[PDB]
């Protein structure tokens, strides 16, 4: 469903990405690793369409049509889902009012009708529920008082309401401990249909054993550069690398 | 063209009564003249389009049907008003609406000025008439009165003028809403004037709003004064969204203890157009407080002024005074002239003044996209969040959908 | 009437007036006085000024004189006299890093960023100009103390003197310079002073101005502060003497990439009138500036709050602040505060605000529950209300004669 | 309702308030909340 191929993205002029390849097809979870500095946040913002990222070369396909030509909105449409590595906070606007409002349009968009106002209440509360969030969710404003820990949270349950084909997790591990972990592993996983795919890009390894992966990708200077199975992540830890370990 | 002379032929004109008022104004106007970018409250806002123009005042007639096309969606007791002129045929009967209503160009009770200043001087003295607005002792109306403004341009290079005058006296313990409509008939440019003075008595309470929604082509001056007693409370809302140049004034004097005022405006300029939203204010007694909040949000080519005054008298103790100024600039051409001016001679007081100009917050944009949300509705989901405070304030959802539905349409990613 | 007494003094010497200074008399002889109507002078009066008979006459002075009114500090002092540079009382500046030239060639002086009234009166009556330069890399092992010692004549006269500096600091050079204004006695005076530096690309520039001249006088002043790319400028200003002050630093921000802080603190107590005024112009963009002017008015005092922030077009990334906090401590008590903005970009994030109100009555309570009299309870607030801006002089000695200063503007005298 | 005084340290407050002469002000300017308050019994 996403084949990414010998993509090449600077940032502000600076070459990031150098020849990075990926392919997933349904059902899989890969996880991507490696040290700052190497592509991490640019190969995120580049999929999830961030305007300062200037792809010079390669290509980015999903479902069999041209990415990088799709706004934002229309990559959401299309399936794509990112949970961000600082969920950012709408004074303002409910999480209720934004929840329907994106879910009506990626409805929408993929032809199909949204639920009915009290249906998408019996859909929040479960959901709410799935990640233990606050009961009066709805009606407080998106990440507003929340703490870094509960927007990780909130970011997943939006995951599991609307519904994308690609989920793509940007290090959005970070400052995480084994407890938010497990409740945010328990709603990616309850996610997984064997059909919807899904992309970590680890902060840090320990999220990978709530999550466990089928593929596993180290990157160096902008290009994958080692690709495994699960397996893999031990044998890293043998290399010595620095930026395997510590949150 | 002399804009002076134009506006005191207009005075003069053949069949005119002009009251004595109107000419003490005249002669206030003709000697005061027209300011320069030089003068203090001028540096920003242009008069150019104006200075040297012909002016001719030629007053219309329209029909129900081009009333009710530009008339707002309200239950209320509609007063309508067309190039200057009020029209009968075309407005709702008062008696028993809770309103003492009466037109004519008797204005021997009418206050005097608060801050006098050229273009409240113009229109005094070309308001053909004044609508003498009153609500009894006790009495809450059931429904807000709205005067509507429908002005047009003629063809050609001259400038239609028309300049409204009401007052509105609410006696103790009384309790109403009044709206001002203004809107254009067509594309042609016109000079649009405007003055409402209200007096509020003690324990009286008053919620006064005002949209100016005119042609992009035209000019609206106009300046309101609110005189509130002891115990009295007086909300005043203006949505400054029309014209080529607007500036719109609010004097107030709060001449009694115990007093609450709360004055804000939204400016919404867009491509090319200056709006100019002023204030001032004059704590004169002590234990009142006073809470201001004007924002604007300006398009490429546009420019937003903001100019607001408080003095605080002595022995004015316990004032509580805030003013608010919160601009959002969207594009690189946009220009926003902000000028707090507090004039404090109390010590036991607390106040203060806070202003921002920033731009629309882009990563929250891009947040409500990347989960689907088009940049459109992304954007005007946090316009209307950044105004929310200003529309929620209507406290009327029935009207606050149709403002809404005026600034939708003013944002670049909507309709530009 | 005062312009004409200017003037005269002007020609008094006229045979010795530059070009430069020529221009200024002419500018200040078509703008004149401004009226109680003019708008940057509505709240600070003149009356007690331009009804005055003016003299310009430098007198002698010994160094136990000096000692007796200098700062306690280890600097490369430079002292002024009525008007001019007196070599018998200043400090070698040999291998100190500072280039120094006292001369009347006004060639290479910049134009003024804000032209006005007692500026101009400033730049045509000041008999010569102090050259300071700093070399490019350079940073003097010593702070430069420019110290103005200024003296009334007996009788009705008001004896008038005007300093004109100019500071240079090349690119990365790093200097603190303070500017420290005295009384010889109790005799009034009119005092007119214009620093103007310019700071290069990278260079680090500290300036600290103290107005501590007596009760009577007047002190009418305007610095500008030239700021190229990469550098950092902090400005702060101790007006704590005179019966009327208005100072103004104009400032321009001609580089990407620099920091500006300007700071200032009035203290206006019986029949005082103290005018702070600032303008500043983020030409280009990618710059941060800060503004902290905090005043404390006792008894019928007045403070004055003006700054201007104008952000050009396409100044980018500008991130600017400006706040003015009054305290009010009499019924009597006044305060005229006008922040303003002219913003021309929109990727930037400006703000100011200015709050005005009386001491804590919460926080005095509290403090007297506790045993501490009135008095003591509402100087250390008003010792905390000053901190933010005196925290700023890390050297502790100059810290605490600042405090000192403040400290007989206080009810209990210390 | 502890009253906050920003810029004054508890030790130049307790110094001066001491030198002058809130359950920890109440024990060390001798005029849980218990044993603080029983301590003071004297």
């Amino acid at each position: 469903m996403l084949s990414i191929k010998d993509l090449h993205v600077s940032v502000e002029d600076k070459a990031i990405l150098r020849g990075l390849s990926l392919d997933v097809h349904p059902g899989e979870v890969h996880a991507i690793m490696g040290p700052n500095g190497s592509g991490k946040s640019t190969l995120s913002a580049t999929l999830a369409g961030r305007e300062d990222y200037e792809v010079t070369g390669g290509t980015v396909e999903f479902k069999g049509k041209d990415l990088l030509a799709l706004s934002p909105e229309d990559r959401a449409g299309e399936g794509i889902f990112m949970a961000f590595q600082y969920p950012v906070e709408i004074p303002g606007v409910s999480n209720q009012f934004f929840l329907q409002t994106a879910l009506n349009a990626v409805r929408s968009y993929r032809g199909q009708e949204t639920l009915d106002r009290f249906d998408f209440q019996d859909l929040m509360e479960e959901k709410i529920a799935l990640l233990k969030m606050p009961e009066d969710l709805l009606t407080r404003s998106v990440n507003v008082g929340f703490s870094g820990g509960e927007k990780k949270r909130n970011d997943i349950l939006q995951m599991a309401v609307l519904e994308p084909e690609l989920c793509i997790l940007d290090e959005s591990d970070s400052g995480l401990d084994i407890d938010a972990l497990k409740v945010v592993a328990d709603g990616v996983n309850s996610l997984r249909d064997g059909k919807r795919s899904f992309i970590i890009v680890t902060h840090y390894q320990r999220i990978l054993d709530y999550i466990k992966p089928d593929y596993v990708h180290v990157l160096y200077q902008g290009r994958i550069v080692k690709s495994g199975d699960f397996t893999l992540v031990k044998q890293l830890e043998e290399q010595g690398y620095g930026w395997l370990t510590e949150q | 063209s002399n804009a002076l002379q134009q506006w005191h032929h207009l005075f003069e004109a053949e069949g005119t009564k002009r009251s004595p008022q109107a000419q003490q104004h005249l002669q206030q106007l003709l000697r005061t003249g027209l300011p320069t970018r030089k003068h203090e409250n001028w540096k920003y806002t242009p008069l150019e389009g104006l200075i040297n123009s012909q002016f001719v005042s030629i007053a219309g007639e329209i029909s129900p049907q081009q009333r009710d096309a530009l008339a707002l969606t309200l239950d209320s007791v509609r007063l309508v008003f067309v190039d200057g002129r009020y029209v009968p045929a075309l407005s709702d009967a008062t008696e028993g609406s809770g309103y003492e209503v009466s037109i004519n160009d008797d204005r021997q009770g009418l206050p005097d000025a608060i801050q006098a200043e050229v273009f409240l001087h113009l229109t005094e003295s070309l308001a053909q008439s004044v609508t003498h607005i009153a609500v009894k002792r006790g009495q809450r109306p059931a429904k807000p009165l709205l005067l509507m403004h429908i002005t047009q341009g003629v063809a050609g290079e001259e400038v239609n003028t028309a300049h409204y005058r009401h007052h509105l006296d609410l006696a103790e313990g009384a309790e109403a809403t009044v709206i001002e409509h203004f809107v254009s008939l067509n594309d042609a440019r016109h000079f649009t004037g405007a003055r409402f003075t209200i007096n509020v008595a003690a324990n009286a309470h008053l919620q006064h709003i005002k949209l100016a929604f005119e042609n992009p082509l035209s000019h609206h001056f106009a300046h309101n004064d609110l005189l509130l007693a002891e115990d009295a409370t007086a909300f005043s809302h203006s949505f400054l969204l029309g014209g080529a140049v607007l500036r719109h004034n609010t004097s107030t004097q709060l001449n009694g203890e115990n007093s609450t005022l709360r004055i804000n405006s939204l400016a919404m300029p867009v491509k090319n157009e200056v709006c100019d939203t002023r204030t001032w204010l004059e704590h004169n007694k002590g234990f009142c407080n006073s809470r201001q909040l004007h924002k604007t949000i300006v398009s490429d080519k546009g420019r937003a002024v903001f100019n607001g005054l408080i003095n605080v008298a002595q022995h004015a103790i316990k004032t509580d005074g805030q003013m608010t100024n919160n601009n959002l600039l969207m594009g690189k051409l946009a220009e926003v002239d902000t000028k707090p001016q507090l004039e404090i001679y109390a010590d036991d007081v607390k106040c203060s003044h806070g202003a921002t100009v920033g731009r629309i917050d882009d990563e929250q944009i891009f947040y409500l996209r990347s989960r689907g949300i088009n940049q459109q509705d992304a954007q005007q989901m946090i316009i209307y969040a950044f105004a929310a405070e200003l529309t929620e304030a209507l406290r009327d959802e029935g009207l606050k959908q149709q403002v809404l539905a005026r600034i939708g349409q003013r944002l670049p990613g909507g309709a530009r």
